[PDB]
């Protein structure tokens, strides 16, 4: 068998408590502080050149010539009610769920009404050039392109403002990950991809494109619809040429070719809650309802393997080399190794962390008149994200019925994948009680890992990992 | 004995048509073996749809089944080999390779001898599959163009029969339905292209692919046949209205059935040929263990012991395969480049799809293939793969280089009336002007084809970079030795920049038409549920510009693929000058699909 290991419950007396903050990695730990003026020198420098991103909560207020849609037609508003008759009436014959479990069936509905209600919806940056795209409040995408490896001077940086008509409630975005730079956008009217050009990136090659004199952009809208499949997650192909896309109401994935604009249909019963493909590899983690499933996609099989997962939520993140994949669900994350012998077995468990509802109890000092919190950490994962060099796991977490700052925490993990496998806790990154959308690293960082954490409140901040190489 | 170097190659030969013609043969016969049983339901379906109800003795439903086909038996056997002999003249009318008209005269004059062999049995086929339905229910048909009414005539004291003479209404229901039929399936296969075979862009299993268009053909067959059911029935009514002035309720009765028949026509035209294109498109694979194999069925259990005996099972099988008088064949890849270098388009673009197979999920191939290079033997198969793939570069470039001037003269050195309303009534009908020029016609006849070239421009790529992914360094230094990335590179960069050229130079061609605003008849084709999956991979697509997008967009990501992962071990020292500033612009990533 494989054991619940509890190693997030040694290291919660690092959280910083009260009015202190954790700023980034150092010399392999997460020590506290109340104050910058205080941080080692290594550190202080890296947050002097990494710039706080704030973005705007704006509209993007319709111009007069800006491309509506043809605005449909007596027959064609009768054909989309026609259709809604058709499906109301399939949603009559579909055999009614049993609403016995409205107490854990009314979540997701506010899950999703909770990501369209943040002024962050979605972050994704692009997995080896600097491009960072950031969904707003109001569905306007903003494209930050950052040329300095080491990320001096950002303070004026104007993002590239992606905005179209049936850019309307935004789920999920997936950078193309090889070139010509491509944008999918997954939304209610079905899949954007933004084909982009260089010049609105690179204002420097907008004064030697032959389009100059015009001004005109070639960065285009292009729409990968298919009609009653809503896309609410999105994944690149491991060659970019093929994107996998899901949704909680269809018993499939839908495989596009990109290139030739063609849908397939691949059939995954308990529908699609999650998708990741591995960043080097002919694989597809694919989650629905309470089973993952990992695929072989030479074939288009999972050897008949479906993984178990606690809730009907799941988050997930392969490792740089893809060999690895961590699947988070409830109070646990699930470690595969996907890339051995074990692939006919459909890939083998080689650990499990367990995030329970632990708790602290304050170390009260002097102080007689001072406020016992009772602070408590870990419970239920909202997301993961592992570093592009392997060595690092990111893990953000709900509000715990015990603790009202829960999710003001990011917790660090250590790996190591070899000579054997294993996970050591770090501690926990906070800023002063800002509370976190997501995380995500960033690419081709020298210096260790580079983190990037979204807040609810509009803004992105980073933290440096600042890895103890040896001489 | 040695076999001389030619005998070998003459082994090789008379094994590999041998195999391909077995399985030409073999997969001909498969789409049969799954038909059969699909009409053989269908026609068991339709016997007790449209059987009478029984009398209340307990007959079983297969007692009443085998009454109904009992008489019928001749009918039947007809039937089938009518099926056989109408995918027989598909199978004989299907291609890869893609043919564009540069006018509406070579739609119909360029149709081959198959061609005109399959409209003439699809004209006198499927009237017969029709008129056989029409036969199997007690209610007797007739196709006598008139009928003897015999009413009674109570004007005498003796009430006499009286015969006088009606014109048969079903009769010219059923010629009508006869067209309707013909034109329709016809007019589909050559607007369409429903010959040229689509290549699934996904290894899902033929079960899958099967059960997903016997679901996309039921529905198409269901609105195909309730259009052209409607359409008729309507404009039929009429014709009631004005001169019978009646509207007698047996012609709604016989028009159920013509519909529920004109359906089961439509479904088993579809059924049988998309069976052949999901059959013949399905990916072979080309190695020693096809290729030598005996079909010997049979010994499945005895695999799991053998593993520690190696050396004398390989002194075994030597003296296995001179007692079977065969050749060693010590290159295992002989069967691979036979496929690649293939006068077959069907077998070249099953091998590149097998290229494409080894140079992302094989790596045992791979590592043979990469070995086959530090064996330093005379001409290894990578750069015979990679001059099959210059050879294909050259063969397009040749033909998008060609000036538009010389097509513009060959204008000024080469009925009317009806062809100039056909013109003008197929233009409002379809939302398409059928108004050509030949210089766009032939840039979209030459990359319409492309699919061979995008695919070993996938897989050369994806070997290249399936080297570096390893953590392996002798494959990566012999790529850089036999100059590999140069090979992958220079061409592909040659003819990227003529396709960035042509799209600008048939730009200014390209009116943004306020009717190609393309409403792709949205009334039509949402009144039915004709969500087609989209045509073909490439059907006729209506401009050149779509085909430009989706050889760039392969090209493109293959150079950052491979610049991604190896562009700094590349000096471009080892590009010519002009192409040094192209390979930094895509070094630089500083690059985008249009300019």
């Amino acid at each position: 068998m494989i054991e619940e290991h509890n190693c997030f419950e040694e290291f919660i007396n690092t959280a910083a408590i009260g009015e202190q903050q954790v700023y980034g990695e150092y010399k392999s730990k997460l020590d506290s502080f109340t104050d910058e003026s205080k941080l080692p020198y290594e550190l202080l420098l890296e947050r002097k050149n990494l710039v706080e991103l704030k973005i705007s909560d704006e509209e993007y207020k319709k111009s007069e010539s800006a491309l509506k849609t043809p605005n449909p037609t007596l027959l064609q508003k009768f054909q989309i009610n026609f259709y809604q008759t058709i499906e109301s009436i399939n949603q009559v014959f579909k055999p009614s769920s049993s609403s016995s479990n409205q107490s854990s069936s009314s979540s997701s509905s506010n899950e999703d009404d909770s990501l369209q209600n943040k002024k962050i919806k979605v972050m994704s940056w692009h997995p080896q050039h600097r491009l960072l795209a950031v969904c707003n409040k109001n569905d306007v995408i903003y494209i930050y392109y950052f040329p300095n490896q080491d990320m001096y001077g950002m303070g004026n940086v104007r993002p590239l403002t992606l905005w179209f008509e049936l850019q309307s409630k935004v789920y999920d975005i997936q950078w193309k990950p090889f070139l010509p730079y491509t944008l999918a956008v997954a939304c209610e009217n079905g899949i954007i991809l933004w084909e982009i050009d260089i010049s609105d990136l690179k204002v420097e090659l907008k004064r030697t494109s032959p389009n100059y004199r015009i001004n005109q952009s070639s960065t285009c809208a292009n729409i990968l619809n298919y009609p009653y499949f809503l896309s609410n997650t999105i994944t690149w192909s491991s060659n970019g040429l093929q994107l996998a896309c899901g949704s909680t109401n269809h018993s499939s994935i839908l495989l596009w070719d990109v290139v030739s604009r063609v849908p397939t249909f691949i059939p995954r019963y308990n529908g699609n809650s999650l998708l990741v493909w591995s960043p080097k590899n002919d694989y597809l983690l694919s989650c629905g309802g309470k089973t993952c499933r990992i695929f072989d996609i030479s074939k288009w099989d999972y050897n008949n393997k479906e993984w178990p997962m606690l809730t009907n939520y799941q988050t997930g993140s392969w490792n740089g080399k893809g060999e690895y994949l961590a699947v988070a669900s409830g109070d646990r994350i699930q470690f595969i190794q996907c890339i051995n012998r074990a692939f006919e077995s459909g890939g083998e468990l080689m650990y499990v962390e367990k995030t329970s509802t632990y708790r602290l109890q304050n170390v009260g000092g002097s102080g007689g008149g001072s406020s016992s919190s009772e602070l408590f950490l870990g419970g239920h994962i909202k997301k993961i994200a592992w570093s592009p060099d392997s060595q690092r796991l990111a893990v953000i977490f709900y509000l715990n019925s015990k603790s009202r700052n829960n999710d003001t925490y990011c917790a660090i993990y250590k790996i190591k994948t070899y000579p054997k496998f294993s996970v050591t806790p770090r501690g926990f990154i906070r800023s002063k009680d800002q509370s976190i959308q997501s995380v995500s690293f960033v690419p081709n960082y020298k210096k260790g890992s580079l983190l990037s954490i979204a807040y609810n409140d509009g803004t992105i901040k980073f933290f440096p990992l600042l890895y103890q190489y040896k001489q | 004995q040695y076999f001389e170097k030619q005998q070998i190659a003459d082994y090789i030969d008379k094994t590999f048509e041998k195999k391909i013609k077995e399985w030409k043969t073999w997969t001909f016969s498969s789409v049969f073996i799954i038909f059969l049983p699909l009409l053989l339901f269908q026609m068991l379906f339709l016997s007790f749809m449209f059987s009478p109800s029984p009398k209340s003795t307990s007959t079983s439903m297969i007692s009443v089944i085998l009454r109904t086909t009992g008489n019928h038996i001749f009918g039947i056997i007809l039937y089938v080999i009518g099926q056989l002999i109408l995918g027989a003249s598909y199978h004989s009318i299907c291609s890869v390779y893609r043919q564009v008209p540069a006018s509406f005269k070579e739609q119909f004059t360029v149709l081959s001898i198959p061609h005109l062999i399959f409209i003439t049995l699809n004209t006198l086929i499927q009237p017969l599959f029709l008129y056989f339905f029409f036969s199997i229910p007690l209610n007797k048909f007739s196709l006598s163009s008139i009928i003897e009414v015999c009413y009674q005539d109570f004007s005498e004291t003796i009430p006499v029969a009286k015969c006088e003479l009606e014109y048969n209404l079903f009769f010219y229901l059923f010629v009508l339905s006869c067209i309707g039929l013909v034109c329709s399936g016809l007019f589909r296969i050559y607007s369409n292209q429903e010959f040229v075979y689509s290549f699934p862009k996904a290894n899902i299993p033929t079960f899958i692919q099967i059960k997903s268009m016997l679901y996309n053909n039921f529905w198409i067959s269901f609105y195909t046949s309730f259009y052209l059911f409607f359409l008729g029935s309507f404009l039929l009514g009429i014709l009631f209205l004005i001169l019978f002035k009646t509207f007698t309720i047996q012609i709604l009765i016989f028009s159920i059935k013509l519909w529920c028949f004109t359906f089961a026509i439509i479904f088993q035209n579809l059924t049988r040929n998309r069976l052949f294109e999901i059959y013949f498109t399905r990916g072979l694979r080309f190695t020693l263990e096809t290729f030598n194999s005996v079909t010997f069925d049979s010994s499945n259990s005895q695999q799991q012991q053998q593993q520690q005996q190696q050396p004398q099972q390989q002194q075994q099988q030597q003296q296995q395969t001179l007692f079977d008088n065969k050749p060693i064949i010590e290159n295992g890849s002989i069967f691979l480049l036979k496929a690649i270098y293939s006068c077959d388009p069907l077998i070249q673009a099953l091998g590149w799809k097998d290229f494409l197979h080894l140079s992302k999920y094989s790596q045992p191939r791979r590592t043979y293939l990469y070995r086959e290079m530090s064996e330093l033997l005379d001409q290894p198969s990578i750069l015979k793969i990679i001059r099959q793939y210059e050879d294909q570069i050259n063969d397009l470039s040749l033909k998008l280089s060609c000036p538009r001037e010389y097509y513009e003269s060959l204008n000024s050195g080469n009925g009317n009336n009806i062809e100039k309303i056909i013109k003008k009534t197929l233009n409002f009908i379809s939302g398409v002007k059928f108004d050509y020029n030949l210089y766009e016609c032939e840039i979209r006849q030459a990359l319409s084809n492309t699919q061979s070239i995008l695919w070993s421009i996938e897989s050369i790529g994806s070997l290249i970079v399936s080297a570096q992914i390893n953590d392996d360094r002798e494959t990566m230094e012999l790529l850089h030795r036999y100059q590999i990335p140069q090979k992958f590179l220079i061409p592909l960069f040659q003819i990227l920049a003529l396709i960035d050229q042509l799209e600008k130079d048939l730009s200014h061609q390209i009116e943004l038409d306020k009717f190609t605003i393309n409403r792709d008849y949205y009334f039509l084709k949402s009144f039915s549920n004709l969500i087609e999956p989209p045509l073909n991979c490439l059907g006729i697509l209506k401009t050149s510009r779509p085909h430009f997008r989706i050889f760039k967009l392969v090209g493109k990501n293959m150079i950052s693929q491979v610049l991604e992962t190896i562009g700094h071990q590349i000096s471009d020292i080892s590009f010519p000058y002009d192409l040094r500033t192209t390979l930094n612009s895509y070094r630089n990533g500083e690059f985008s699909i249009y300019q």
